[PDB]
């Protein structure tokens, strides 16, 4: 998902 | 998380607190259907991008695995745009600040389809934050409070969401209050968050539609929010 | 309804409860006659809600309009507190999981079990369904400051109930919260279950009663 | 129209 790796970077 | 004072829940969270951010709106052209929505979706988009580094400030929201802030903020991000819309057009009686070159009134929301119910409702709750007197303090509480709780029925969650209702009588009775208006205020703020998630169900399923009938494309992100509800 | 002690409150929300009722593509047909007839008590319950008859006709139909669905919830949902995993639809229809749709169906049963671990008392029980009902249709002059101070006296008595039963102040505020918070979450399922019972009324598989096609009409 | 005669 976009979201997952939006929230660790 | 727990350890926080009212006074410090309230300073961090007013800290956090996004920016407003500008549309794309192009005034030599008149409006379509899909010239609006490519505006709105290009706004929630740059918006979201803010809302997530937002949470990760909101007190007790990093403590979770990675697969529960997806699934709170899948939950929750229009709920949060229209909280934060309603917020910035409580001093525009009759009008929507979508954007600050955005304010639109509701004959200009007739110009797609579906939207001007949704409109009206926005404006019914600003109206009805305006006539309440809600303070930013209280404001950044209640999203807040939607960030945790709109996906937590789908103990620690619980715990931050009580030390909020603390928060928010805090801001209460310093206000001068009375103790049975407190509870009162209370109450009627957050059977308002009963409106904003209807409201957002509403908006996610008009966001549905346009993006069956093509009229716009959308992001990877809002298609993948939108693939969540 | 302005007048009405918070234990005068309280005891005429319990004598205007509805009764329990009993069931007989084909589960639909008993949810869906099941909605029907408690739809009816749902009326004469309305109108017992101090405060309600006072609003006009017009009114009335709106806010029930916009509330039956989470009031058929919440009361299903209260029923099912004390089976866990299960859906208590009526006394013999009685639904575990893997009978659903089943969307709704967790939702419902993540409700109770959030009303069973917080110990939902009927007394707090009847309030929260009487702010279903004024609440749902309000943002949608004077009759709304009415259903407004209505509402305040209703959260007036639930707080009265938890001083009663021995909670702090702190306690109070907070399971007050704790308590209209879950009524976003009604509130959701609701607008889940509207689409869903659209869905249904597209297809003809499944007969819908012309009550509820009128409250399917009114969304 | 229903929901009218049944509240009356
Ligand atoms: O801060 C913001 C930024 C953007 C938006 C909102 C708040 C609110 N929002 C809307 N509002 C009204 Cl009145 N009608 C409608 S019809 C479709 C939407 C819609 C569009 C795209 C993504 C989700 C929902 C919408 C769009
Ligand atoms: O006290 C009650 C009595 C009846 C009902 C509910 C609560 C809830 N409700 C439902 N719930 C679940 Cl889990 N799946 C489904 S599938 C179709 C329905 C359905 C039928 C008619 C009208 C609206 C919905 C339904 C039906």
């Amino acid at each position: 998902k976009i979201l997952h790796r939006l929230l660790q970077d | 998380a727990l350890s926080l004072t009212a006074d410090q829940m309230v300073s961090a969270l007013l800290d956090a607190e996004p920016p407003i951010l500008y549309s794309e709106y192009d005034p030599t052209r008149p409006f379509s259907e899909a010239s609006m929505m490519g505006l709105l979706t290009n706004l929630a988009d740059r918006e979201l991008v803010h809302m997530i580094n937002w949470a990760k400030r909101v007190p007790g929201f990093v403590d979770l695995t990675l697969h529960d802030q997806v699934h709170l903020l899948e939950c929750a991000w229009l709920e949060i745009l229209m909280i934060g819309l309603v917020w910035r057009s409580m001093e525009h009686p009759g009008k929507l600040l979508f954007a600050p070159n955005l304010l639109l009134d509701r004959n200009q929301g007739k110009c797609v389809e579906g939207m001007v119910e949704i409109f009206d409702m926005l404006l019914a709750t600003s109206s009805r934050f305006r006539m309440m007197n809600l303070q930013g303090e209280e404001f950044v509480c209640l999203k807040s409070i939607i960030l945790l709780n709109s996906g937590v029925y789908t103990d620690h969650i619980h715990r931050v969401l009580d030390k909020i209702t603390d928060t928010l009588i805090h801001l209460m009775a310093k206000a001068g209050l009375t103790l049975q208006q407190q509870h009162q205020r209370l109450a009627q703020l957050l059977l308002i968050l009963s409106h904003i998630r209807h409201m957002s169900n509403k908006g996610m399923e008009h966001l549905y539609s346009m993006k069956c009938k093509n009229v716009v494309p959308l992001s990877d992100l809002l298609l993948e929010m939108l693939d969540a509800h």
